[PDB]
This record gives C-alpha cells, structure tokens and sequence, in this order.
C-alpha cells in the first residue's frame, strides 16, 4: 500500500486542462521550492534502502562473490562465466605414441584414452 | 532385548567418505544455493 | 580375493578379457589396450551417429511444438509485465 | 511402509571445502564426480 497521504485540490475531470506554458510555470515553481530547502534522505515516505550483499539474510557468501564478479564486469548482460571441460566428452582420438616413448607412459596414455 | 534392533551395514558397495565432492552432496549444495538465490530474488522483487 | 584382484590389477585392466594372467609382456598389453581403444572409438562413433539421427528426427518432429512453447512463454512474460503495470496503475488510480 | 523404520538422529554437517566457494568450482567437481561414476559403472559392467 502506498504511503502518500497528501491532499491537493486537483479535479482533472472537472477543472480545465492546464496549458503547456502553465505546466512549465508550475514546474519552475516546484523546482524553485526544491532549491529553497534541501531534500531529506530520511523521509518517512521514502522506504529503507537496499542492504548490502554481505548484510543480506538470504544471500550466501558464494552468491555475494558471484554478484561482485558480475558487477565488476563492464557488460553484465554479456558477462558469461567460464564453461566446463566439454572437450572430454567428445570422441577420443588415437594418441600419437612416439617410438622414444616408454612402455609404461604409452600404456598410461592408452589407459587414459580408453577411459575417455 | 526386544525393542532394540541392531544395525548392520552391507559391504557390497565401496565405502564412500562423507565429503563435499559427492554427487548427492553437490546436488544438495546446488539446491541450497538455488533456494537462497530464490529467496533473495523474492525479497528484491517485493522491495522493487 | 576379488578385492585383491581388483586392487593389484587395475579396473581398466580387469575390464578387458584379453588380459591373460601369463601375459607378462608389456607390448602385448599395449597392443590389447590399443585394440580395445579402437573398438571403443568405433562403438562411440556408431552410437554418436545413431544419437545424432534420433535427435534430428525428434527435432524435425517437435520443432513446431518448441516454437509454440517459446511463443507462449514470450506471451506469458509480456502478460506478466502488463499485469504488473496495470496493478501499479490501478493502485495509483485508487490513490488519486 | 512397515518393514522400514526411519532413524531420527543429528544431521551430518558435511564441512564445505574452501575450494568449493564458487559456482564454477562446484560445477567442475560435480562434473568430475559424474565422469568418475560413469567410468566406474562402465568398468563394473565390463568386469561383470
């Protein structure tokens, strides 16, 4: 529910529509009133500010680190994380067993290729 | 002697230590992270 | 005894039926491992070809359904945004 | 329903390793665990 309780004598369906010059004059008067006194950051109508990542009760420290990494990126929309090793799921090619390679090293390479 | 039943563990499967690298542990951690992110997003959406 | 066999001989070594108990030569084991790797590569290539054919058939069958689901999701997102805007406008209109 | 009795004890608090403090590290650990489980299942099937 909104907290705005101010009452202004406005009748949009009854009173005539103000001209653009009248609207500009009203905006100038509002700007002069805004420059007359400083704005209050602790206004009761204004809600409380958002808490920090570390002060959030629902955000985890890993989530806070991920949010900091995303905010540090110049383009958060295009900030793509590093992909996992998807080349290991492909077809394992035949390893180049050199003639100078030892039997144990060649057997280990063949076992790794067979496991892949 | 009657209401107490002994517990026996089968040794058919290999003994997996209770580490964080297990598949069920990783799934539970991912689910907890997703739930925390969902709660934070819901709070942010309500505030917005 | 089975655990000792699986601990001394490797699981990859015990998984191949050509690993004879009297074959102490490493060249024969290397040749058997190479033959097993070639057979596994051929089987993986055949399975990948079959899976690619099945995926292509399923995509050709359900491309229209996927497009309809994507259009429905986009329409639902637009409707949710419009509903949020309408709720904000209704609250403002009630206050006004 | 009747032959299985649940056990009500304290929850086993698995300690989170410092390496699994990021989403990509946890995803890589889960992928490595899944690959190891698949290789173990294939080796068990070949041995059988």
């Amino acid at each position: 529910m909104p907290a705005i309780t101010t009452v202004h004598e406005s009748l949009p369906y009854i009173d005539p529509e103000p001209t653009p010059e009248q609207r500009a004059a009203a905006e100038a008067l509002i700007a002069e009133e805004r420059a007359k006194v400083p704005d209050d950051p602790y206004h009761a109508l204004l809600p409380p500010p958002l808490p920090p990542l570390n002060e959030s009760r629902h955000l985890t420290p890993i989530l806070q680190n991920e949010l900091a990494r995303l905010a540090s990126s110049p383009d958060p929309q295009a900030a793509k994380m590093d992909a996992l090793d998807f080349s290991r799921y492909e077809a394992p090619e035949m390893p180049s067993i050199d003639s100078s390679q030892s039997l144990e090293e060649t057997a280990s390479q063949l076992w790794e290729t067979l496991k892949q | 002697e009657t209401d107490l039943l002994p517990i026996k563990t089968s040794r058919v499967v290999r003994p997996r230590p209770p580490n964080f690298t297990s598949i069920p542990s990783l799934l539970k951690a991912f689910q907890d992270e997703w739930d925390a992110l969902v709660l934070e997003t819901y709070t942010t959406r309500e505030q917005l | 005894i089975w655990n000792r066999r699986e601990e001394n001989l490797n699981a990859l070594r015990l998984g191949l039926g050509y690993y004879d108990s009297d074959s102490e030569d490493g060249e024969d084991d290397v040749a058997n491992i190479r033959a097993t790797l070639e057979a596994a590569l051929d089987r993986l290539m055949a399975s990948a070809e079959k899976g690619n054919k099945l995926e292509k058939k399923l995509n050709l069958h359900l491309g229209g359904y996927k497009n309809r689901a994507e259009m429905l999701r986009k329409k639902l997102g637009e409707a949710h945004a419009a509903l949020e805007k309408a709720r904000n406008a209704l609250a403002g209109f009630q206050v006004l």
